[PDB]
């Protein structure tokens, strides 16, 4: 006999995590978070931790890994493997029938038998405090593959665990120097420094933490006091920056209405009484949190760009710190050092939750659900 | 001046003059080669004295080993500094209705490096003939100039 | 051509994808060992420069060790040896020559 | 048992299944499906059809859903759906003559053997538009709710191709299998061989209508994180120029995949899939939006019978919804009901609510058969106080509306409000796409923050406003095109707040005379006091006593599926004369204002033809002019300064 | 089967073309002129006979003509010959072209369907370029690279390199010949780019665009910038950019089955546009002399030519007479020199907002043969003046029919004046400086032919006129463009309420449907072509 291999009746994507530093301790090395920078090379093989920002990432899509191919004469099908970035069509027929026979027929490919898999891609840039003096933040490119596929989006810190691996390419054949490689890291497990809101259910380890933090009580001046303790006293801003995050309720009017469920928040002032270090406070403390600066790039900047997507041939937006942050706080500062092309940018947005934009290839209406202070 | 440049005496020596304006880079061609064959384990050498496309030498074809069979021996073989120039008729005279037209220009040895981009210059040469890879007509050639020696105005500025 | 100082003969040997006895294969990465390639390109100092003149610049290949320790905009010296390698013209067909640039040891 | 390869599916045991619900089905859905008369619910749209020639079954999917004895057939078509609409085309055709056999008939046989009947199902569950659409849901059935940007030129695409043999007389065809054209090298040898000579001939060849266009695919919710997405797809014949350019739409096919050639030289296909929509369905329309202008779109309702498809584009109202449009018409207050139902949200400014009621029916639109063109608009700025309505009505005008960007601030200009032109990524060629005007070619073009756009780019309006076109000479294109846009504006004073110990015309900080280009102007200024904004504040907070609003049923407002249900019969059905009598009430409130400029007059004409469109008047009588007049001053308090 | 039927259609088309000749004798019985115009054809060679198709679709009960008008190209090798053997026996370095016209309908290309490919079509639209008149390799001689036998029988639309017999029929290779540049046939070939009606684009659609392409006598009959009417066949072109759209595209092989032990497989993609290809072509959109006569006769017709100029404007003699001059030329090669000078007339339109001023625009528009509009801000220097594209698709370069190229010999009118910038507005002076244009990208150096008059509408720096300035101050136009214009027309509004009544009557009065309100002494049916015969008169 000849059979369907146990590969293409695989009905389920493995993956491995490694072990915490705990389990290494305990008992008496396998996963230290690498720097980008630090990773030296000649780790290819190895399962290998990198933490850092997650810039920029790829649409999902499907990639083949195989193709089926049916041939009438035969009835046979005909499995290709496919490794590469590309392949050539088999189509003249291999098959166990037509190998020993005169006629050769042909065979058209199924495009639901072909196994695929989810391919999905990103950058992380190094971490900035792991920089060297002088240094550049680098970039090293990861590949993903299957059920994990959207565990990665834009703009958070990550650790990823993953297999670190050579790719073939090496420039443009004259600026070689024999056998060099491209290396790509295929993604395993992610966990994420801050949470995405989305995922929060009870099980037998976080409702305690909430239990043991409530039965103190005073639990909203608890909370304010320990929102930016390395800051003296004015518990009134910070007591209201708790607010800012729990941010009150989205109301829809069932009728083709919305009003805003956020708080948006100006800290005027003087020279002295800190307020970078509250606004970089807030940025740690909220996810998907964000800072920002009067001048500079800021027109793009808190506007949809549009780019030329680098590993497939379409065009994308890619948004600005009103779109890098969403259902998250969005932090302005030498506020006042911004510009009209900016602030009517600004205005818009704390009075309803999207932007607009009818300039060259952008015409879309687009979503910002950002609270700003 | 260039402008009575003509196909008449083509290979003649010439003389003219113009402002040099860029100078490129001092590539290396050979003067001697040392050169063994892969497979006979055989070695020749290879001279070559003042032809520095179409023209001059290539590895010999066979020395069976078969074609190409010839490995250069960088470690014993001697090298040299040649340089490209464009010469262009002087702005001061040249057509009111059109841009001037240039040259290519080539020298090669101790000729390197004695001339400065904005200086101007009298150039002895051989007025030669190459073909380039266009992209021009049905059938045709491009000018250029080996130069054989060369003097200015004593220093330009 | 960057592993020996001497053109050593040539040696394009073939990615085994199979056995001399016809079997599969599967590949050890990371039982495999590799090595940094990089390439930086020096330019020359613009003080002693003879200035007005365009810049001029030259191709330096580093093995493993020194590649951590170069970045752009900083004074660097550099030895090693200025090899001519290739065979550009002479071989395959067609100007323009060798391809010159430094091993940095 | 019988059973296809891969596949959960049996053809006779669904051929028949699918008879017995097709031959009884009665709104079944409405007993079972929710906690929400007819008979032979199909019978009859299967007897309409034969008739009309119109070939097309559109199928309300949860139909079968809720019916006892298809809960089987559901989940086949939606997983299985180019296998179980090929089953459908055969059974339908059955189900035909079954209802041939047993009339007494005349020769509907001689054709219907030979013709074909297909099936369009839409009416499918909601999903998060290209992005869960994770590759278990290639070739399956899906929904897009969205709008399009552009649309590309009518492809030929092979169907049967033909050969041509360079001696010996005679030719042959082949038709297409599956991708392919299995080009014979033998000279179909009976005839004679030779071994390689034949070609193959371009225009003896048939070939389908292809048309590929472009989505701005909109969600129900989208991550955050996310960004739009221009989806591509592809749509075949009897849909080409079914759906164009600002079009807000529903659509359904098999979502897919396909490989691309790295380039032009050689048969090597990049491994990461490209993705789109076979299109099967697209709902042009939909209850809660109006119908597009039946006036500009005449070009296209012939279209669609000269195509022969029925893809509907005007909404299908029945006697007994027109008999309440009339006996509603009746009543005295519907010049305010409609002005309360429009926003039963917003509060008072009923001045305001009533003159875009009136922008909304337009009023009358006329030619002269060549030389000159009239329509009805009026074109609307808000001023005054923050804090108030201005940016929610908006937005209510534009998720009524059918058509319109809503444009803002200094991020619109020129080059994208008129059109632009731009290198298509995904094949490399210079493509021209419609601007926000030009996609607003109908409805409302709603703008806001609109003196704090440029000195530059108001220039464009400056034409628009009245001209209704825009003309372009730049590299490419020279053309004047259609900018049939309704235009409304927001707009807040120089400095802040208001200040009344300035005069308004300066306090506006907008020009003079596109100032007066507008028809109407509205100051909405705060002037608090308490026994107004106390009630407003009851009115607020009563939102937030049911956490959904379910009881603003209250203070009784008429149904939004009916208001834009009697909005699309009126604008589409009464075109009001301006009575020679109305002229000398007319004139006088003119010259009143003289003692300013025609804009004004011919605003009047076109909002009180409005006020006429409702309460549907074929012709305006000299009441209808006396109400529009007293709009146009009390919307700028002219009685006070 | 038409290797049959096309005989029958050939002895059919031919009894058309024998069973008619020519009657109207009288003006009684009519009956088909054919035989008279080829023996008018005779002298000329010219070959390039015009058939009414209304005429053709009488006999036969239609049967014939909606046949061969679907059938076209497959029955038009039949036509053509069905015509030669005629004109072998009624008359004695041969080649035709055939048209026909007059078809009962026009379709908007927006509705070509590929159901039509290969089908007679009738088409209209704009034309937006042009291109050099280039030979077609029609009929030509190859020639064997291994024995001087040649062939001259031609295959030629594609394919259009090797034929498949060689007059001796040994050859170490046989398939394969070279061409001959001396003995062959050509025919003069031309491309041309038509353009959407905009009187008829969809909503919020462009103007869509497609190539159209024409072959003998009729080319050199396309101008640009104006409405065109065609009919001919709705070719397929093979078009490779199709590539990365999405659906299957459908690929050739060559089979594999009864040949044994003998992209190397044999493989082609087969991806096409729709050009078309037109075979006729005019320029769409007696008792004439005795009006002409009858008008000039009469004393008053300049006064009714003022208030007729532009019938639905109140008042504003003084902007009709301006227009009406401003459709009038002077002689601008009035020197000795041999240096020409600026004979046409330039016009500005100014004043207040809400003026009409801008509706005369709209009615030269409508009105004038050569005239174009712009709103003046949506404009480029490179849209006004023509563009150049760039030496693509294998021929050479190409020159755009930019707009102010266009309104050659007539108004183009610029509406919003004062919004154009710097850039174009001295685009314009240096064409105004001179009547020529010049040119200059790539190293393609052009001057073009203009002689232009300018209609401009303009507004003040606060729309609002300043009585108590100079126009210089209130206009904001600098003083070279400011120049080279014969007139200035401002107006000046206010409440005149014996003026306003009337006023407001005549804009109420307008809207009844279509009513005389605008009526004029007499209309366009002959104010254009008086107008022709006041320019070719020279005074
Ligand atoms: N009340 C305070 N308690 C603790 N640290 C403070 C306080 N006020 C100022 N600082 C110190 O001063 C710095 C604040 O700078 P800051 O005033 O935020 O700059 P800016 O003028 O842009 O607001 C911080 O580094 C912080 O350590
Ligand atoms: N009279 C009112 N009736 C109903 N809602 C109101 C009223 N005044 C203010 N609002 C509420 O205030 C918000 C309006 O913000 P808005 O005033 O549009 O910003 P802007 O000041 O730029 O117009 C809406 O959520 C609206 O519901
Ligand atoms: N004498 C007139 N004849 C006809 N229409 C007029 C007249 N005066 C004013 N109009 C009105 O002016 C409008 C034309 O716009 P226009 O005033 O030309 O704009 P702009 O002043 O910006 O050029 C028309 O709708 C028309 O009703
Ligand atoms: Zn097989
Ligand atoms: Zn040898
Ligand atoms: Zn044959
Ligand atoms: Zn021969």
């Amino acid at each position: 006999t000849e059979l369907f291999p146990p590969n293409l009746t695989r009905r389920y994507f493995l993956y491995f995590k490694p072990l915490s530093q705990n389990c290494a301790r305990r008992y008496r090395i396998s996963s230290k978070p690498l720097s980008v920078r630090q990773i030296k090379g000649d780790f290819l093989g190895q399962l290998i931790t990198v933490r850092g920002i997650i810039t920029r990432v790829s649409d999902v899509k499907p990639a083949v890994e195989v193709i089926a191919y049916t041939c009438d004469q035969c009835g046979y099908e005909v499995f290709q493997e496919v490794n590469s970035r590309t392949f050539t069509p088999l189509s003249e027929c291999t098959s166990e029938e037509c190998s020993q026979n005169q006629t050769k027929g042909q065979l058209f490919m199924s495009t639901r038998a072909s196994k695929f898999s989810a391919f999905q891609e990103c950058k992380i840039q190094e971490l900035s405090q792991q920089v060297p003096v002088g240094h550049i933040p680098r970039s090293l490119n990861i590949h993903v593959n299957g059920t994990l596929v959207r565990s990665l989006s834009p703009g958070d810190i990550v650790d990823v665990t993953g297999i670190f691996l050579p790719a073939p390419y090496t420039g443009f054949k004259a600026l070689k120097a024999g056998l060099l490689t491209e290396t790509y890291l295929e993604a395993q497990f992610v966990r994420q420094h801050k949470k995405k809101f989305a995922s929060f259910s009870l099980t037998s380890d976080v409702e305690e933490r909430v239990m043991e933090l409530i039965t103190s009580g005073d639990v909203y001046n608890r909370l304010a006091k320990s929102i930016a303790p390395e800051i003296y006293g004015n518990l009134d801003v910070k007591k209201a920056l708790l607010l800012l995050l729990v941010g009150g309720v989205d109301k829809r009017v069932g009728d083709g209405m919305k009003i805003r469920g956020d708080i948006n928040v100006c800290l005027m002032g003087d020279p002295g009484v800190a307020k970078s270090q509250l606004l970089k406070a807030i940025c740690k403390i909220s996810p998907r949190g964000v800072y920002t600066t009067g001048k500079g790039s800021s027109g793009v900047g808190l506007t949809a760009a549009v780019m030329k997507d680098p590993v497939t041939d379409e065009m994308i937006l890619e948004g600005g710190a009103l779109v890098l942050a969403d259902n998250g706080i969005c932090c302005i500062d030498e506020f006042d050092k911004m510009d009209e092309s900016d602030r009517t940018a600004i205005h818009e947005v704390m009075e309803q939750q999207t932007i607009s934009i009818s300039k060259a290839g952008i015409n879309t209406t687009l979503n910002a659900r950002t609270s700003i202070l | 001046p260039l402008r009575d440049l003509d196909s008449e005496h083509v290979s003649k020596i010439v003389r003219l003059s113009g402002i040099i304006i860029s100078t490129s880079v001092l590539s290396s061609r050979a003067t001697y080669l040392s050169i063994m064959c892969r497979n006979c384990r055989h070695t020749t050498s290879i001279t070559i004295n003042n032809f520095n496309t179409g023209n001059t030498v290539s590895l010999p074809r066979s020395c069976n080993c078969g074609p190409d069979p010839y490995i250069i021996i960088h470690e014993s073989s001697k090298f040299i500094d040649q340089q490209f120039l464009k010469l262009q008729e002087i702005p001061e005279l040249v057509p009111v209705g059109e841009m001037p037209r240039n040259l290519t220009m080539t020298c090669d040895r101790y000729l390197t490096n004695k001339v400065i981009p904005g200086t101007r210059v009298t150039i002895v040469g051989i007025y030669s003939i190459y073909n380039s890879k266009n992209g021009s007509g049905v059938a045709i050639r491009t000018p250029y100039i080996k130069i054989l020696g060369i003097q200015s105005d004593v220093e330009t500025s | 051509a960057t592993t020996t100082l001497t053109t050593r003969i040539p040696t394009p040997a073939i990615y085994p994808t199979e056995d001399t006895e016809g079997n599969k294969l599967t590949t050890e990465y990371g039982y495999s060992t590799f090595i940094d390639h990089q390439r930086i390109t020096v330019q020359e100092m613009p003080e002693m420069a003879p200035a007005g003149q365009l810049p001029r610049s030259i191709d330096v290949i580093l093995d493993d060790d020194l590649v951590d320790k170069t970045k752009p905009g900083d004074r660097v010296n550099v030895v090693g040896v200025f090899k001519s390698l290739g065979a550009g013209g002479m071989n395959q067909s067609n100007l323009i020559g060798f391809k010159t640039l430094i091993l940095g040891n | 048992l019988r059973i296809i390869w891969g596949t959960n599916v049996s053809i006779q045991e669904c051929t028949t299944n699918f008879r017995n619900f097709l031959m009884s089905f009665k709104y079944k859905f409405r007993k079972i499906l929710d906690e929400r008369d007819e008979e032979l619910y199909y019978i009859k749209q299967l007897n309409e059809m034969r008739e009309l020639g119109t070939s097309n079954l559109n199928l309300d999917a949860r139909n079968l859903l809720a019916y006892k004895q298809t809960e089987d057939l559901y989940h086949q078509l939606l997983n299985y759906p180019q296998e179980v609409i090929s089953i459908m085309d055969q059974t339908i055709k059955d189900c035909m003559v079954s209802l041939i056999v047993d009339n007494n008939l005349d020769y509907d046989l001689d054709e219907i053997e030979t013709k074909f009947y297909k099936v369009r199902p839409y009416n499918v569950g909601s999903c998060k538009g290209m992005r869960e659409l994770n590759p278990n849901d290639i070739d399956k059935l899906i929904n897009l709710k969205g709008l399009v940007l552009r649309s590309t030129p009518v492809i030929p695409d092979m169907k049967v191709a033909f050969f041509k043999c360079n001696v010996c007389d005679h030719t042959m065809a082949v038709e297409i299998d599956r991708g392919v054209i299995q080009e014979p090298a033998r000279c179909e040898r009976i005839d004679c061989n030779e071994p390689n000579s034949m070609s193959l001939i371009h225009n003896r060849c048939s070939f389908a209508d292809k048309q590929v266009i472009k989505l701005q695919e909109t969600p129900d919710f989208v991550p955050d994180g996310q960004t739009p997405h221009s989806i591509s797809l592809c749509v075949y014949d009897e849909l080409v120029d079914s759906c164009r350019a600002g079009d807000r739409i529903e659509v359904t096919g098999t979502f897919r995949s396909i490989p691309i050639r790295a380039n032009s030289r050689q048969r090597v296909l990049k491994s990461l899939y490209k993705t789109y929509v076979d299109v099967v369905h697209v709902k042009k329309v939909s209850d809660k939006r109006l119908d597009v202008d039946t006036s500009t779109i005449e070009q296209e309702l012939m279209q669609n019978k000269v195509d022969h498809n029925e893809v509907e584009e005007v909404r299908q109202i029945t006697d007994q919804d027109l008999a309440k449009i009339r006996e509603v018409a009746a009543r005295e207050d519907l010049y305010s009901l409609l002005a309360r139902s429009i926003a039963p949200s917003i509060y008072e400014l009923e001045d305001v609510k009533k003159g875009i009621l009136l922008q909304l029916f337009g009023g009358t639109n006329k030619t002269f058969t060549k030389g000159g063109r009239y329509r009805g608009d009026i074109n609307i700025l808000l001023c005054g106080d923050p804090s108030t309505s201005k940016s929610q009505i908006l937005q209510y005008v534009h998720k009524i509306t059918p058509r319109g960007v809503y444009t803002s601030g200094k991020g619109s200009s020129a080059v994208g409000l008129t059109a632009y032109i731009t290198r298509d990524v995904d094949t490399k060629q210079l493509v021209l796409e419609s601007g926000a005007l030009v996609l607003s070619d109908g409805g409302v073009c709603c703008i806001d923050e609109f003196d704090k756009m440029s000195d530059s780019t108001r220039s464009v309006l400056h034409e628009v406003m009245e001209q209704q076109t825009i003309s372009i000479a730049k590299a490419g294109i020279i053309t004047t095109l259609n900018a049939r846009s309704s235009i409304l504006a927001s707009a807040n004073p120089i400095g802040s707040r208001y200040n009344p110990n300035l005069p308004v015309t300066e306090n506006i900080d907008l020009p003079p005379p596109l100032l007066s280009r507008f028809d109407l102007v509205y100051l909405v200024l705060d002037k608090v006091d308490e026994k107004n904004d106390r009630e407003l504040a009851k009115h607020l907070t009563n939102l937030y006593l049911e956490d959904k609003p379910e009881h603003i049923s209250q203070d009784d407002v008429l149904p939004v599926e009916f208001l834009t249900m009697y909005i699309s019969y009126a604008k589409e059905h009464i075109h009001p004369i301006i009575t020679e009598a109305a002229k000398t009430e007319l004139v006088r409130a003119y010259v009143g204002m003289r003692k300013a400029t025609t804009r004004q007059l011919e605003s009047m004409i076109r909002l009180a033809e409005a006020h006429a469109k409702m309460k549907l008047k074929n012709v305006v009588e000299l009441e209808d002019v006396q109400e529009a007049v007293r709009l146009i001053r009390s919307a700028i308090k002219d009685y006070a300064t | 089967v038409d290797d049959v039927t096309g005989e029958k259609v050939r002895e059919a088309f031919e009894q058309f073309l024998e069973d008619f000749s020519v009657q109207s004798t009288d003006t009684g019985e009519v009956e088909k002129v054919y035989r008279a115009q080829i023996e008018f054809m005779k002298i000329y060679d010219l070959n390039t006979i015009y058939i009414d198709y209304q005429h053709l679709s009488m006999r036969e009960n239609g049967a014939l003509a909606m046949a061969i008008s679907e059938q076209y190209y497959r029955f038009l090798p039949f036509l053509q010959k069905g015509l030669r053997r005629v004109v072998r026996k009624y008359a004695p370095e041969r080649v035709f072209q055939i048209s026909f016209f007059n078809l009962p309908t026009v379709h908007r290309i927006r509705d070509i369907r590929s159901e039509k490919i290969g089908s007679l079509l009738s088409i209209s639209g704009t034309v937006t370029r042009t291109s050099e008149v280039r030979p077609e390799l029609y009929k030509a001689s190859f020639t064997c690279d291994m024995c001087r036998a040649i062939v001259d029988n031609v295959e030629q639309s594609f394919k259009y390199t090797e034929p498949t017999f060689c007059p001796n029929p040994s050859c170490e290779n046989r398939a394969f010949w070279t061409l001959n540049v001396t003995r062959s046939r050509f025919l003069d070939w031309q491309k041309v780019r038509i353009q959407e009606n905009a009187n008829e684009i969809p909503t919020g659609s462009m103007p869509r665009t497609l190539d159209v392409i024409l072959r003998g006598d009729s080319v050199e009959r396309a101008k640009p910038g104006d409405r065109c009417k065609f009919t001919g066949v709705e070719i397929v072109v093979p078009d490779v950019t199709q590539l990365g759209l999405p659906g299957v595209k459908p690929s050739s092989t060559l089979d594999t089955r009864g040949i044994s032990k003998t992209r190397s497989l044999g493989v082609r993609d087969l991806t096409y546009k729709i050009s078309f290809l037109a075979c006729h072509v005019i320029s769409i959109g007696s008792d004439e002399i005795n009006e002409l006569k009858e008008m000039v006769k009469d004393e008053h017709i300049y006064d009714k030519l003022v208030r007729s100029i532009a019938p639905a404007v109140f008042g504003h003699e003084a902007v009709k007479k301006g227009i009406l001059l401003q459709m009038l030329g002077g002689v601008h090669k009035s020197t000795v020199e041999g240096i020409k000078l600026r004979g046409d007339i330039n016009i500005c339109v100014v004043g207040d907002p809400s003026t009409s001023k801008s509706q005369f625009l709209k009615y030269v528009v409508g009105f004038a043969p050569r005239s174009v509009y712009t709103s003046g801000k949506a404009s480029s220097a490179a849209g006004l003046t023509a563009a150049v594209v760039r030496d693509e698709e294998g021929g050479d370069y190409t020159i755009e029919a930019g707009a102010l190229m266009l309104a050659d010999n007539g108004i183009c009118c610029i509406d919003e004046f004062d919004k154009m910038d710097i850039s174009d507005q001295v685009a314009i002076h240096e064409a105004m400086e001179q009547q020529t244009i010049s040119i200059a990208k790539a190293g393609i150096h052009a001057t073009l032919n203009a002689r232009t008059s300018i209609l401009a509408a303009a507004n003040p720096v606060g729309g609002r006129y300043n009585r108590k300035l100079s126009l210089r101050g209130n206009l904001n136009m600098t003083a070279p463009i400011m120049s080279r214009f014969d007139l200035f027309f401002v107006i000046l509004d206010d409440c005149n309420e014996k003026i306003d009544t009337e006023l407001a009557s005549h804009i109420v009065d307008l809207h009844m449907k279509r009513d005389e309100a605008i009526e004029p002494p007499f209309s366009a049916e002959q104010l254009r072509r008086y107008i022709k015969y006041a320019r070719t008169f020279k005074p």
